[PDB]
């Protein structure tokens, strides 16, 4: 009869795992509450959820679970199943799923002292509020609250689990060096706990572990941003090509509708929340918009290529401009009747041929114009999705 | 009557036996519980979501000494069979899953000797979470391992180990997933290469813990990429050895620029079909992906420089003068360095007659231009094309798992081949 | 606690969770029912289902459970396992995929009066009808109808704890705003039983959807293709290059309604409005290849096989062309030698008399394209208005 | 509280393993009544059918009964379902292994000893596709209902009587019900059945059948494939209109309309049944506009192959010129050469302009023979679906209406 | 009834259900095991997982639940929860994401002899190997392999209710046929312990795939594109449209291969005839635009520079037409004009002979491709 069977017997004689350990009454029971991410999973934006495989450290003292290790033979330790002893139900309290406890349970490391340690396991689906303003170079801030569901701060009270040293105290998740799965898509940058207390209810004590984890966005930079970057230089080239090709409608409508395509393929990433609009959507509008406006000009420019004297009469004002105004600030600077024919229709030639310079011009204008906005909406549009760091300052 | 019940009523009942209670004579001793896995078969690699479900009968063993009996007194009874909601077990779980399982799936019945020997050998579905490198693909070979770990129990009380099969002679530590040759259906698109097996102990942590000791099982799978060889890769190229082409058609017919963008199209219809088949990480880019994009830049320069061919081609002496050097150089050097191949009335005719067939030869001269930029274009660009693809399926053909599991590890464990 | 111990032995002694907690069987149990939303889960229009996360707060009396608190050292509240005591079987009487009643069984905090004051938690995925047809400016009311199940009035009275369901602590659900939300006791009386009341509580709220999300990712691509169709009129006919805009445009809100298709809910209750939308543009682009396509015909009409009629020179010549103010419009051998040049210059002359014919089509055709383009243009503007116009001057 | 000792004598000796009989040979009658509270989804990718049924089980458990007189006045005791015994009626027909039903309520056991169970349910019945008319369908899939462990010579399964009549129906609430959205309910019978091929020893000899013919709503495929689909398919009839003049983009108009087809293609097979017993009344509508586009473009390029033929490529013979234009009711010497050119230029245009005369002649001819197969095709497919509607009884043979 | 709770009470007053229910420890309790396959849920080719609806059938004998029918009253049979008897530990040993035994735990028939009948039902997704070559014309032999986890024989015994698994109340699957079900017993002995043979079933069941959903829905778009990509040849070089025909059939062809990527199985073990069949469409219409751009360009040969070669003039414009039936100062600048148009009307007839030469050709290679891939499975 190993004497550990005794110890059982005699602890558990009248132990009621129904109530809190409470030497005498009104006293609270203080609890220490740490995390062990052993994996962050994953991090869906389409639900705005976390799942996360972690390690709660529970510490408590329970008076009732106390012997003498001399009266045993030196047992200083015991493990017990923990539906066997009293517990805290420290769950999480913002999960996405219905599940609020563990799914481990593993046993509880029971001191002669009475300090009962527990390292229960799960996987954690907490609810994220996903600030999908500069997605998919933003840095998002998940929380997970941690407090017990039944007992308010009159009767337990909650700390920061201690370190490995007990003359500490751990204010952060604390990552396992080993045995730790980094994530790929996903950079933690702050890891701090805080217990925050709210003002107008006096009893909500809880301990709160928030990740500041940063997107690393080069899957969608080599997806979507690329694509749309050759996409726009089409859209410039547009305007380059002659109107006597025929090709500029077959190239501007085309690249819209790789737009299109590409705005398919990204349907089934972007977060479907509407507090504001993604970073890389509005890159895609903007692109879409500017593909848009030049298939209008590549229209404008064949419409005005085609225009001649028995249908159209140039106007003083644009024979004013476009012939004498631009060309310096573009570096363009350009046997009875059968003759008398020969002359009208040299004569109806010259007039479509200025016409056509029209056209020109007009094209290379909207060549440097639609390079200049291109340019300039890529860049700001860039600098300010780069200029999105986490704060250095956790806020804990 | 059955002597099997006489015998039960005696260990569980008579005897007291505490279900709860570590089974050693003291509490100072440690218990040895020697496990190994076999995989019944590797149902999935789900890479969009980094998860390895497999099917995995775990073989434990140990010794229990409440557990034994004088076999001639019962009848001989040699072996015994008890439920394990009867009988201490290790709850030996796989710590990376995904999924929140933790556990085995049957509970089957544990065999029980005189001796006091346990064997347990519970089936179970595990759905671990092993990341996925994915710098290869779809030429690539992943490293997933399975870590078991006693959750339950520190290094003090209980010691993982792996089994020990006993060959002619001397006993010798089985350090694989044992693998049944005859009963084993091979998966699609990923074949067991290495699967070795070891015990891992941090000696950076304390041994009254749970994080001292682990047992890991490793599998070396090698995706069969056949599916994309057929589907996404041979199309893809085929498509980009088209646009290659679009130098060769005649200027004249006005599909030069249509035949190259539509080839991006396609090339964004096969950029969307590639996008929804890999995890969103950012270790690096697929080879896939790299490649993707790679041609994708090439057509779009393609595209450009049929643009720019296309303007030379439609400068007009009314618009454009050709100057000296740029005819001289292209009409002298390109062809050879390629190897290309009343009366009033009258005279005003004569004269618009004249006027017309110069413009006429500096529209064809042009032309030559044209002409002479797109097959330099087309030399310049098809080799680079080629090389390109060639290479960079080359070098991911080339891609093989290493002939040694471990790093620095000589042993290449193998059933064929144990140790000690 | 000892204290404790002995008072949760105490009080479970001769204790039937069966029973209905209640002096004489005459008399009824009054639960107080309230209901807090914590956060909304999710809204499905395609089953109408709406999941959200909530936590129940009954209130009762017990007289079973009732201590006399000086004497077990003063203990005033303690918490007892939801699955030691008797409790009301509340239902959720629209429940659609979800858990009927309470699952999770939580503990629950019990006085020395005998009040039991217990606060589970549950998603409720309440089956209710979902009004698409101001999708996505769209207002749905959603119910949730809880009962008592197995009892009755005279039984079990259940009542509701305020006027409104608590949102104190509702998480903001960015992508609906709650409106209004109330809640209602229902007695109803059945003629078998004139004097048997059957009691429920149903609470409604009122969620205007948020609707940014679906307003950029759709009707703005929407609002693009619907533009660049009516473009293609002012594409000269000259150039080859306006079946290919129009098809090319065409096969962009083909892919685009693919991209529809993923995006919007897919139900049959109603068109939603955004479908209707959709629609008008479909058969906009498709009258516009039908127009352009005439106007192509009209172009490329032959002058010698078919003679010009007099309405349409009439109409479209100096009447059309005339209103339109804004436009750029226009409004043996050796008498053989001899013989052969008067035979070009007759060859010449019916050639330009013939040219002279076809541009008269032409102009004709150009003349139709721009009242085509005008009128498109207006239609285009006004479709929109009228169908967008519904809902937002509501709304203001 | 005396339901307290009323129910403490009831279970004293109460054994939940056994099956009420007050002797041998003693058939214990269970009726059932279905009361369908919303009809969430019929997936017709998995041939599934998730339905969300109070299913009312009434029957007598003789253990369960006691002198009203005794006590004060109680006749109508409820008693949670997990310590009673339950006839263990069952959905057969799930095709998921959920047999049991999802709440579990009280049972309310009345003064004689009867028992009017009550639990609310969520079943995955299984629902065989009729995919010959999809989308314009109609389906009738039934839950089956029978007892998992008792036979015909235990229990007895049958409907129950309300007014003196059997409710032979589902019940579904007039007021308290929303509309699926995508189905409408036309016929709810009810039925009990037998195999007549097992014994009466056999667990499986009898059974209840409710019925669901539902038909599905279109106003969604309609309006975003349907529609979308025959206003893409009717430009190929311009093709006839457009001009073959190397520029008039007739093959450009006719293949980019087979594209876009293909694109609803791919549209349709995301959301089209895998049965693979018979082929969707739309996918027969896309194979046959898919075939007629095919055959528009091989038209396509036999006009534009007739109008661009030359003396020098294609001689043009006598009879084919014939035919096409009757059946269609419906320094000296320098100036020399000058001249004989001019002559021969102007010959071959000649020439030409009969070939593109005769292209004018097919192209008219072709375009009418085209419409009308078009529209013909379109609408006998989009009018058989049309005219496909639910039987006027819920059994053929059977002249009654089984509604209440 | 009283008798019946009497009888039940007395069965398992002192029975242990874990425990053998044979007499004498050395002997073996026989068991013999049935199948009936309710209804084929599902087969999923990427995973090879078959979900199956089934039904077991265990039939055995406990001599501890023995009693005389005389003295209950005429009690012959009763209904017991499985929970309360001794049980066999049936696990499906080709399991793959579903439960490897019986869970759902229904009751059990018992005779007054002990001969217990047990009648679970059970979804098995039994992991048999899917041959995927001759898709979706394919016959999958699928097994599913049942026997005892813990005990072995001589301890207790497995035997087959009959050769055939029981497919009478087998609802029609309506995606495959079952063409053949058999159940197979089998010993196998291991040389580490040569007298305790080691005893399974397997059940076996061959099912034909019914191809009609497949066919319309991934080969008849391939056959017209496949039809259509032969086609452009008769397209004249003159019409600007050729090219466009050619790369708008590519484009149609894309998308329809993001349709099959989409429907057919993503599987690795061997490329499916339907896949075969796509890459030989894709190839088809490869070559048929090389093809083209090859004829374009010579149709826009300029005689000014290129000097057509006397053997090719020869070969193709003596005999090919032959095999045919159905085809053919100002003064000095005119007549060099249409001197170069004369030797550019040459070109163009060239380009005409060979885009009919090669027309021809393509349909006959359309026709051929499409029957040498299919025919081979198509003789049944
Ligand atoms: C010819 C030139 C182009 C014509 C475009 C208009 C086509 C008609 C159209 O779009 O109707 C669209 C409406 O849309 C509207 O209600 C406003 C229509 C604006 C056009 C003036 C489509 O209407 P619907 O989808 O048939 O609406 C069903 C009405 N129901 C909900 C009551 C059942």
């Amino acid at each position: 009869s190993v004497m550990e069977d005794t110890l059982l017997s005699v602890l558990f004689e009248t132990y009621n795992p129904k109530v809190r350990p409470a030497q005498t009454v009104g006293d609270k029971v203080t609890v220490r509450v740490g995390l062990t991410l052993t994996n962050l999973l994953i991090l869906n934006e389409k639900i705005e959820e976390m799942t996360t495989n972690v390690f709660l450290n529970l510490a408590w003292t329970d008076y009732r679970l106390q012997w003498d290790p001399a009266a045993y033979e030196g047992i200083k330790d015991l493990r017990i199943p923990s539906s066997d002893v009293w517990q805290p139900d420290i769950v999480l309290m913002n999960n996405n799923d219905g599940s609020f406890e563990i799914t481990l349970h593993v046993n509880v490391l029971v001191q002669h002292t009475g300090a009962v340690s527990w390292q229960p396991s799960a996987i954690y689906r907490s609810s994220c509020t996903i600030k999908v303003m500069y997605f998919p170079f933003d840095w998002q801030n998940c929380t997970m609250v941690f407090k017990s569901y039944t007992y308010d701060t009159s009767e337990v009270t909650l700390q920061h689990a201690l370190d490995a040293k007990g003359e500490r105290e751990v204010k952060e998740i604390v990552i396992n060096k080993d045995a730790f799965t980094e994530n790929g898509q996903w950079s933690i940058e702050h890891k701090p706990s805080r217990k925050n207390w709210r003002s107008d209810d006096p009893s909500y004590e809880d301990v709160t572990f928030y990740l500041i984890i940063q997107r690393k966005p080069l899957f969608y930079i080599v997806y979507t941003i690329i694509p749309c970057i050759l996409i726009s230089i089409l859209a410039i080239l547009v305007f380059y090509l002659p109107p006597d090709a025929g090709e500029k409608m077959s190239l501007s409508i085309s690249a819209l509708l790789a737009v299109t395509v590409f705005l398919l393929l990204l349907a089934d990433k972007v977060p479907e929340t509407s507090l504001s609009v993604p970073i890389i959507i509005r890159y895609l509008m903007f692109i879409m918009i500017l593909v848009a406006f030049s298939v209008i000009l590549s229209v404008v420019v064949l419409n005005l290529h085609h225009r001649s004297p028995n249908t159209h009469t140039m106007p003083n004002w644009i024979r004013q401009i476009f012939i004498e105004t631009l060309p310096p600030f573009l570096w363009i600077q350009r046997i009875k009747y059968i003759a008398e024919q020969l002359e009208s229709a040299s004569e109806f030639d010259d007039l479509k041929k200025d016409w056509q310079y029209v056209a020109m011009v007009a094209d290379r204008l909207f060549l440097y114009v639609f390079f200049v906005i291109c340019s300039i909406g890529t860049f700001s549009i860039f600098l300010d999705a780069s200029h999105n760091v986490p704060p250095d300052n956790p806020f804990a | 009557v059955n002597e099997e019940e006489r015998l039960i009523n005696d260990l569980l009942i008579v005897n007291k036996y505490n279900k709860h209670v570590r089974p050693v004579k003291h509490n100072n001793e440690v218990v040895n519980i020697a496990l190994s896995l076999t995989l019944s078969n590797l149902i999935s690699l789900k890479e969009t979501d980094e998860t390895l479900t497999s099917n995995v009968w775990m073989d434990h063993a140990w010794y229990d000494h409440r557990l034994t009996w004088n076999a001639s007194e019962y009848s001989d009874i040699s072996i015994l069979r008890l439920p394990p909601e009867l009988v201490w077990i290790p709850d030996i779980v796989l710590q990376n899953n995904n999924d929140g399982q933790y556990h085995v799936a049957y509970f089957c019945n544990v065999l029980v000797r005189p001796n006091g020997y346990v064997t347990w050998l519970p089936p179970a579905i595990f759905r671990s979470s092993c990341p996925i490198n994915v710098l290869y693909f779809p030429f690539d070979w992943q490293n997933c391992s399975l870590k078991f770990t006693a959750l339950n129990y520190d290094a003090n009380e209980i010691t993982m180990d792996l089994m020990t099969d006993t060959i002619d002679g001397k006993d010798y530590p089985i350090e694989w997933i044992i693998i049944d040759p005859e009963a084993f259906t091979e998966n699609g698109e990923w074949e067991i290469i290495h699967k070795p097996a070891k015990k891992n102990i941090y000696p950076d942590k304390f041994p009254n813990g749970t994080n001292y000791q682990d047992v890991t099982f490793y599998l070396i799978i090698r995706r069969k990429p056949l599916f994309y060889v057929i589907n996404f890769i041979t199309p893809c190229v085929l498509i980009s050895f088209l646009a290659s082409l679009a130098f060769y058609l005649p200027a004249e017919s006005g599909e030069k620029m249509s035949t190259a963008i539509s080839v991006l199209l396609a090339q964004a219809v096969f950029l969307l079909l590639t996008s929804q088949r890999l995890p969103e990480t950012a270790l690096a880019v697929p080879l896939i992906g790299k490649y993707l994009m790679f041609i994708m830049s090439l057509v779009t320069g393609v595209i450009v420089n049929c643009g720019i061919v296309l303007n030379f081609h439609f400068r007009t002496p009314s618009t454009h003068v050709l100057s000296t050097r740029v005819k001289q150089i292209f009409l002298e050097k390109l062809p050879r360095i390629l190897h290309m191949s009343g009366i009033d009335s009258t005279n005003y005719i004569v004269k618009q007659i004249k006027e017309k067939n110069a413009y006429d030869e500096e529209v064809g001269n042009w032309n030559l231009v044209g002409q002479t930029i797109d097959r330099l274009s087309m030399f310049i660009i098809t080799p680079v094309m080629v090389l390109g693809t060639i290479f960079i399926f080359v070098m991911g053909n080339f891609n093989h798992p290493p002939a040694k599991p471990f790093e620095g590890d000589p042993f290449d464990y193998s059933s064929d081949h144990p140790r000690c | 606690s000892e204290h404790e111990t002995r008072l949760v032995a105490n009080l479970l002694e001769n204790y039937n969770k069966v029973i209905r907690p209640v002096e004489h069987h005459t008399h009824f149990v009054d639960i107080t029912v309230g209901l807090q939303l914590i956060q909304l889960i999710s809204v499905d229009e395609v089953n109408q289902i709406v999941e959200t996360n909530v936590r129940l707060r009954q209130q009762w009396i017990d007289v079973r459970l009732r201590w006399n608190p000086a004497d077990y050292g003063g203990i005033k509240k303690i918490r007892l396992p939801s699955d030691d005591v008797w409790l009301p079987d509340l239902v959720l009487y629209n429940n659609a995929d979800g858990d009927f009643a309470i699952v999770h069984m939580t503990k629950l905090l019990l006085d020395y009066t005998g009040k039991i004051m217990w606060t589970p938690p549950a998603i409720f995925k309440s089956y209710c009808e979902i009004i698409v047809t101001h999708f996505p400016f769209d207002q749905q009311n959603c119910t949730m109808k809880l009962g008592i199940w197995t009892y009755d009035g005279t039984k079990v009275s259940i009542s509701p704890e305020s006027d409104r369901p608590d949102l104190s602590t509702f998480m903001e659900s960015g992508e609906w705003v709650m409106k209004d939300y109330r809640g209602w006791k229902h007695w109803v009386y059945y003629t078998c039983c004139p004097d048997t009341p059957y009691l429920d509580i149903t609470y409604h709220f009122i969620m205007q959807r948020i609707p940014l999300y679906f307003v950029v990712n759709v009707i703005i691509p929407c609002l693009l293709f619907s533009f660049l169709t009516g473009l293609v009129f002012y594409l000269p006919t000259d150039s080859g290059e306006k079946m290919t805009l129009s098809i090319s445009v065409l096969l962009s809100l083909t892919v685009f309604l693919l991209v529809i298709v993923e995006l919007i809910p897919s139900t049959s209750s109603a068109v939603p409005l955004i479908g209707k939308y959709m629609l008008f543009t479909m058969i906009f682009v498709i009258s516009s290849i039908i127009i352009t396509v005439v106007v192509i015909n009209t172009h490329h009409r032959s002058p010698s096989t078919h003679t010009m009629p007099q309405w349409v020179r009439k109409i479209f010549i100096d009447t059309i062309p005339n209103v339109m103010f804004f436009s750029t419009m226009k409004r043996p051998d050796v008498k053989s030698a001899i013989e052969g040049v008067k035979y070009i210059a007759e060859h010449m002359k019916s050639d330009e008399e013939s040219s002279n014919a076809a541009e008269e089509w032409k102009y004709v055709a150009m003349v139709i394209d721009h009242i085509l383009l005008c009128v498109f243009m207006l239609i285009c503007i006004i479709g929109t208005v009228s169908v967008f116009a519904g809902r937002l001057i509501e709304l203001s | 509280n005396e339901e307290g000792r009323l129910i403490e004598k009831l279970l004293g000796d109460y054994d939940k393993r056994i099956i009420p009989a007050k002797t041998l040979d003693h058939i214990i009658d269970v009726t059932l009544k279905l009361t369908l509270t919303n009809l969430i989804s019929l997936n017709e990718k998995e041939e599934a059918l998730t339905t969300n049924v109070w299913i009312e089980i009434q029957w007598n458990d003789y253990r369960l009964s006691w002198n009203t007189s005794e006590y004060e006045g109680i006749d109508l005791v409820r008693i949670p379902s997990e310590l009673l015994w339950l006839p263990d009626v069952v959905l057969e027909n799930n095709v998921d292994g959920q047999f049991e039903v999802a709440y579990y309520a009280n049972v309310l056991v009345y003064n004689d000893g009867s028992m009017y169970w009550l639990p609310p349910a969520i079943y995955r019945s299984t629902c065989p596709i009729a995919v010959t008319y999809f989308p314009f369908d109609w389906q009738n899939c039934s839950l089956v209902f029978r007892s998992q462990t008792y036979n015909a010579h235990e229990v007895n399964l049958q409907l129950s009587a309300e007014e003196g009549e059997a409710v032979e129906w589902i019940h579904i609430d007039p007021e308290d019900f929303t509309e699926n959205g995508e189905w409408t309910i036309r016929h709810r019978p009810a039925k009990k059945n037998y195999n007549w091929q097992l014994t009466k020893d056999d667990t499986d000899f009898q059974e209840i059948i409710f019925f669901l013919i539902i038909q599905r709503k279109p106003l969604f495929y309609i309006i975003n494939i349907i529609a979308p689909c025959v206003l893409i398919s009717s430009l190929v009839v311009l093709v006839y209109f457009l001009p073959a003049q190397a520029g008039g983009q007739k093959c450009t108009l006719s293949i980019s309309v087979l594209l876009a087809q293909t694109i609803f293609l791919f549209l349709i097979a995301q959301k089209v049944p895998e049965t693979s017993l018979n082929v969707p009344l739309i996918g027969k509508y896309l194979i046959f506009v898919m075939f007629v586009s095919m055959l528009i473009v091989m038209n396509c390029v036999i006009v534009l192959n007739v109008s661009l033929r030359t003396p020098n490529t294609h001689s043009l013979s006598e009879k084919i010129k014939h035919l096409f234009l009757g059946f269609l009711p419906k320094c000296v010497e320098a100036c020399n050469f000058i001249a004989k050119s001019t002559k021969e230029q102007n010959d071959s245009g000649s020439e030409n302009e009969n070939w593109v005369l005769i292209g004018k002649v097919i192209d008219k001819a072709c375009f009418w023979i085209a419409l009308l197969l078009f529209s013909i095709g379109t609408l006998a497919i989009f009018l058989t679906g049309h005219f496909n509607q639910v039987p006027e009884f819920p059994f053929p043979g059977d002249p009654r209406k089984y509604v209440p």
